[PDB]
This record gives structure tokens, sequence and C-alpha cells, in this order.
RNA sequence: UUUCAAUGGCCCGUCUUGAAACACGGACCAAGGAGUCUAGCAUCUAUGCGAGUGUUUGGGUGAUGAAAACCCAUCCGCGAAA
RNA sequence: GUAGAGAUUCUGACGUGCAAAUCGAUCUUCAAAUUUGGGUAUAGGGGCGAAAGACUAAUCGAACCAUCUAGUAGCUGGUUCC
RNA sequence: UCUAGUGGGCCAUUUUUGGUAAGCAGAACUGGCGAUGCGGGAUGAACCGAACGUGAGGUUAAGGUGCCGGAAUGUACGCUCA
RNA sequence: UCUGCCCAGUGCUCUGAAUGUCAAAGUGAAGAAAUUCAACCAAGCGCGGGUAAACGGCGGGAGUAACUAUGACUCUCUUAAG
RNA sequence: CGAAACCACAGCCUGGGGAACGGGCCAGGCAAAAUCAGCGGGGAAAGAAGACCCUGUUGAGCUUGACUCUAGUUUGACAUU
RNA sequence: UGACAUUGUCAGGUGGGGAGUUUGGCUGGGGCGGCACAUCUGUUAAAAGAUAACGCAGGUGUCCUAAGGGGGACUCAUCGAGAACAGAAAUCUCGAGUAGAAUAAAAGGGUAAAAGUCCCCUUGAUUUUGAUUUUCAGUGUGAAUACAAACCAUGAAAGUGUGGCCUAUCGAUCCUUUGUUCCCUCGAAAUUUGAGGACAGAGGUGCCAGAAAAGUUACCACAGGGAUAACUGGCUUGUGGCAG
RNA sequence: CGCGGGGUGGAGCAGCCUGGUAGCUCGUCGGGCUCAUAACCCGAAGGUCGUCGGUUCAAAUCCGGCCCCCGCAACC
RNA sequence: AAUUUUCUUU
């Protein structure tokens, strides 16, 4: 037979668009200010990640 | 076609076996439903 | 068909080449011990790769067997051999 | 040699029971173009020797001029026994 | 409905053609799932596929190149003087 | 003793079998073609005669003697008008 | 707007409660050793489920309702099912 | 100015026989140079070692509870320990 | 998280996701059907022998410790006439009775103080060697015939018996297994296990002189075949029609 | 082939291991009663426990062989 | 628990 699609989804073609993303969207690195008190951030953008 | 797909070829459209297939099929042949415990429409459980 | 247990038949033993009495049983094939020859061979052929290497009947037609009388001498001990023709029952006595 | 006259004469090769075939190949010409060599075997024939037969695995005349011819020892192959 | 992008019918022209797919009329779509240049990535039992076994350099129900390879053929053809 | 080719057959008379029958299929005997040229049946593998080196002369076979065409528009007795 | 009935079959899943299996290794019974029995590993199944906006399956015979025509209602027949 | 396809040799018909529809064979009808433009009856016209069917102890694409295997996957034993 | 898991080796299961390969022959084309593929009887078979068709009628892969062997006794199937019976020739009788019965199973042949039925005894349905017949290439297999060397059975004995009255009833190499011998070898010398040999059987190939083997291609390919089908003609007229 | 399981009235099922007496349901048959129709009633039978052999004071049972069916595993 | 039916008239 052929390989079928769902084989030939392991990347390449099917790789994800992430050019207009802008950014991870991990919280923080657990650091001695979080694990002891806390830190005050502002947040100054709220954007659309494609 | 048959070639391209497990549910490829036929006179008619249909796939000829069942859809559900075993959780430890080889790529390839694992397409359809995997593993499934039920199927069907269900109405009413937890 | 049926066999006397006992039948008075010449002996071909070397101590007794006269008409004795032989007690009749039916022969029986041996339990194929792994240590012949051609099993050994069979087995290291089979080993690795190449799938099966030898030819595998499938076929069964003549469903009779051939039927072996063992005649064993009461006194000599000598074990003899008979050969009968086809059939689909047998017994003894 | 050409031509005429009378009579006879189907296009070659091939497969085939059967080809002129409405069976296949062939427009023409020149050159090329297909049972060879080797390891064995079998029969027959010729030659040499003969209960023996086989010098060239090898060594020498060797240097001349020597892929040749010539000479030389022990094994060994086949045969002499099944 | 123009440009652009396609190709329904005439089963028109041509069909040793202008052309190994073209020409004319007619027709579909034409502000988006639009068309397209350049750069780049995916390579042969692999790629890619809005899925026709389609496309992958005039080659696709497994591309091209060289080698194994003078592959095998119980089959076809041929096989040279009296 | 060694070895080649062959291992698709076919036609006619007679004896037949299966079929409505067949230029059909399958058997037996013999003679042939295949591999057989020549004379005759206008033409033809099998039918008739006859089996073939190159020629001369003679005589025939089967078949013919109105012309084509070599040979009696011969002889005798009858029948027939389509 | 509906998507009806069906888990017997084949697929899927599940607890392995079947303990009903049984390859390597390990334990012991013999032998002087090479060499047999018990036990074990999961299974998947035998069960349960799901149930078709998953693979698939879903007729006919009869009494008939004022007859017997009828062909609504009814009941068994394969059942997974009218 | 200037080809190509095709080409055993060639080319008027009837009947017969024949590999069962002949241009050639047999018997007849016949038969006079060299040419032009059309034409589509015939040459069983041309292309292409029939794509249909059968045979081959020839393949390939595909399918499956065909035979033999295999990537992978699952479980166990041994080592890491 | 943690001596688990991961990884390495081996083993069991699964695995068209993938690989390789097969998927008979005859055949009035092939396919379906069937076995005419190994065999037997009558006929086709044309009075020596041989002789085909998917010609006709049918059989066989079994069965029998007796349905084998020997000996002895009797004669069968039917028909007529009888007895009580009560249709029943049930049974028991006398005559006629060339086999019109039986002989395991198809058919043909053979058989009457038997080859049939009954009774008695037995295991010649035993070991071994050569010769011969049929199918034949005078190879194999199967089957069979007449002898020989032993041991037997049965009869008083002459004799008969090496399975079934005769014609069918079955199987190579390799491998496995059994039996056999004061049997041979394991090649440095020994003992015991184990293994390998020679001889005689069995385990089977029915496609029966004996491969281990599922389909599709309406996407298809190659070498060929008019040995072979559809078309193409030709031949034939079983049907229909038409004419006496 | 190796192992394991089953066969029981006309049908479907227990009993076997806990040898001492073969039972249940469906079904058939017998009714007089619900004044009279349906409907109903209780009981009765119906089994070589597939075949053969062995055992014991005694076998469907326990054991072994055979016939049929089924499941697993293997198959020069 | 369980209890269906009583033709058209005199
Ligand atoms: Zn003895």
């Amino acid at each position: 037979g052929r390989v079928i699609r769902a084989q030939r989804k392991s990347g390449g073609i099917f790789q994800a668009h992430t050019r207009l993303r802008k950014g991870a969207a991990q919280l923080r690195t657990l650091d001695f200010a979080e694990r002891h008190g806390y830190i005050r951030g502002v947040v100054q953008k709220i954007i659309h990640d494609p | 076609n048959p070639v391209d797909h497990p549910h490829g070829g036929g006179n008619h459209q249909h796939v000829g076996h069942s859809t559900t297939v075993p959780r430890q099929s080889a790529p390839g042949q694992k397409v359809g439903l995997i593993a499934a415990r039920r199927t069907g429409l269900l109405r009413g459980a937890a | 068909v049926n066999i006397p247990k006992t039948r008075k038949t010449y002996c071909p033993g070397k101590n007794c080449r006269k008409h004795t009495v032989h007690r009749v049983t039916q022969y029986k094939k041996g339990p194929d011990s792994k240590l012949a020859q051609g099993k050994r061979r069979y087995d290291r052929k089979q080993s690795g790769f190449g799938g099966q290497t030898k030819p595998v009947f499938h076929k069964k037609a003549k469903v009779t067997k051939k039927v072996v009388l063992r005649l064993e001498c009461v006194s000599c001990k000598y074990k003899n051999q008979l050969v009968l023709k086809r059939c689909k029952h047998f017994e003894l006595g």
C-alpha cells in the first residue's frame, strides 16, 4: 500500500504556523519571591494570539 | 483508494470492517475509532 | 476385525524355530524421541530466520491405517511383527 | 546475346495436416550478421608404450639470443582385486 | 460583466497540424476557499493529494540514471557453399 | 555400439461409435499426402494411372479422338425434343 | 422533521471473578551426567457492556371484518428483528 | 522552393477450385500510347508483435481468517540493582 | 520519581502496517458442472492380440478369527399333494425338482455325494530364497501363478492349505517409529548412557511414479496462440416458415 | 493426534462430587365447578440415565474402553 | 392477589 495521511503528519508540511505568535504563555519561573512572599507586576498589554 | 486508506476501495463507499480498532494497532491501520469503549448515540449516563 | 489374544504360529527365534504360542498385541508408534539425527537436523534447519524449511502435509486421504500385530513368544521372549489388511474396526478377543 | 513464335511456369522464406493466400517478414543495394571456447562425460578412430602408463608441480644445459626444443629425480593420478 | 484565472458545447477547425494538446466561436468564475512571481521545505514503496490512483521535469496502479545483466523464457523470429 | 529428428497429423476405401447433420468428434484395417514430381479428372495433397538420374527410338496405363487439343464429323443397333 | 428493532456473528472495551490454559527462568523428584513432572507470565477468549447522528442484519404463512374474495387486526415460524 | 506515410512483385472483370470471398492458378468476358481534376467501391488499404479470450508451472497493483515471515506493540525472565 | 521505571539479551502472544510467494490437470475455448486423474465387470471390441471418446450399464479405497484352511454329512430355489391349523403352508411331511438358490459387497465366469448349508478341529492370513504372469519400458507399484528350504493344520489316507472360488479393494526418496542379532561404528585406549548403521515392517502422499499453497484486477503488463473462444467468413438444418 | 467437558421421560432441565430410593418444568390424559360459558383445579404416568467390561453387601453415579458433540493446543 | 360474558320478545 501507501503511507497514510495520519502517518505523514509527522512534521514538515504539518508543522505549526508560529510566525505571528507573540510568545509562549508560561506563567513565570518559581523563584524565592513567589515561594516565600508575593511579587507585584503591572499588566501593560492585552493582545490577540493568532 | 485501497492503496491510500484502509477504508478506501469498493464499489460503494463503505468501510467494510469495523471502525473500532484495537488499542495496540500498528501505524497505518490505527484509523477510525481507536480503542472505543462504546459507540453510538447515548441517552443518559454519568 | 476380531483377533484372538493368542495364536500358535511359527517362531523365527534362534532358540525356538518351530510353532509356538504367541500373545497378540497391537503395535503402536513410539514416543518420537528428540535425540534422533533427523530431529536434530530439522531443529538446526528451523533455527534462525527463513521460516518453515520443510514441507508440512495437509491432505488426509486414506482415513484408515494398516494394522500391525505384535506376536510375543511366551517363553522364548521373541517379538515378531505381522501386517493385516486395512480395516476401520479392530478388536482383540 | 537480344527478340519473336508455340507450350509450360502463382512470391520467396516461415509456423503448419494444409500457403499463391484476404497468415506473418521482405521498397532497393553495399558492408557486418548467428552451434564458438573451456571443465567434464560417453562411443568410435589414429598414434606411442604396455602390467604398466603419464617428461613440462619442479630442476638443468642458461650466457649466450632461448616463452621453443632437449635432458633429469622423488612423489602422485589411473590400471594391476573385489 | 472587462483584465486575470479556467475549459461546457460546437463532439467546429486542425488532426504526417502553428502546436507530442493548438486555433475560432460559445461558455464558467471574476474582491476571495482569488490569481500569481521569487525564496524555501517535503524524494520513490517515498513525497504530495478539497481524493482523479491524480501529480511527482512530454515518464506514474510506484519517476529518472548506472550497475547486478549478455537476468530467465517449455514462447516468436532467424540461423550463411555444392 | 553411439547418436539425430520425431512425440500437433491429415485424406481415401472398408467396419463402425456419439451426434439432426457437418468440410464434426472419437476408434479398427489398408493405401496414401505430409516428404511425391509426372499423365488424366477444365482447375485441386489425398481420386484414377503411375512413383522421378541425363537423352534417342518404340509401346502403353488412366483418360480421350467436332474445334480450342494430339487423335475416326469411325462402324453397327436403338432411345430422347427438354 | 425524524433517525425504529437487534449484541446471535465479526470487530472494540472491560474486572480477569472463569483459573480453564501455558514459553523462558526458578524450585524437587530420580541418574554419574546429558535428560521428565508441578508451579508461573500476561493473555485474548468464556462472561459483562455499548448499542448504531460505529461493522452489519431486519420475510413470509395463516384465522380474519357479513363469510369463503379481502388484508386491516391477530399468532406462531428463522430469530438479532418486524 | 519542395516532402512524408507506404512499397514481395504488381494492379480490368465473371465463374470454378483452393487455408472454405484471388491481381496472379483453370475456363471465359476481353484487351491500344501518354495525361488532367475529382472520387471514396476495392486493394480483406496504412498505423501498432490484439488492449477482448486462452496458454505460460511469465509478472505487477490491490485485498484477506491463504502459506511463510517482519517493523511495531504486549507480557515475563535475566543484568543494570 | 526512584532500585521501580528506562535500556540490553532471550522467550510467549499479537501484528496485511509491511515483505516474499502460491493460489492443480483433463475439458469439443476457457469458467461452472463432473472425474473419464490410481483401479474392476459387461458392452462399444468389427469370432487371434491390441484398440479411443466428458460413449452406455454399473462398481472400488470396504468387509471377514471367519466369510481363511482341512475333513465329514446333506442338497438348493421353486412346484404338487397332505396335518391340525385358520390363511399361514406357521411349523411338520412325502414326491417332482440341471441348479431356475446360495456363494460378503458391481458385473461376468465357475461350482451339486460342491466351491452351496450344517458339524468337528485348527491358524498355510507363518519364516525364507529364487522363477514366472498381467499392466509393462518387459522399469516401478499393485495383484497373481507354479516351485524349493523349515515349521505346522486337517484328514484314515491319497492329498489339500503360503488368506478370502477367479477377475478390483491401494503407495517411492528423506524423516520418524517398532522388531531383530552373544550384529558393526562413534576413527588416541577403555566402561556405561546416548547416538549412528545393516535387515524386516508401520506412520503417506486419492493430482494415487508421491509440491507444503487463498482471492481480485471495470488501472493492468509481457511472451505467444487462430493448437483456443468473442468477432470474421465457410459447413450443417436440430426449430420456425414454405411446397407437394 | 494430546488434554478436558457433556449425552438422563415426547421436549428442556437436577440428581453423580455427599454408590443405598431415578426427581422438577413444559407437555399429554381424568374430570365436576365458576346456576350456565371461559377460566380453573389436583393427580397420574411417560428414562436401556448412549454401548461394553470391572468393583463392592450394592454402580446413571465410582473406574476404564467405545459412539456422537464441543473447547484448547500442536502438527517433517 | 383474583373474579370476562350474558342475542334479539311474549
Ligand atoms: Zn520364541
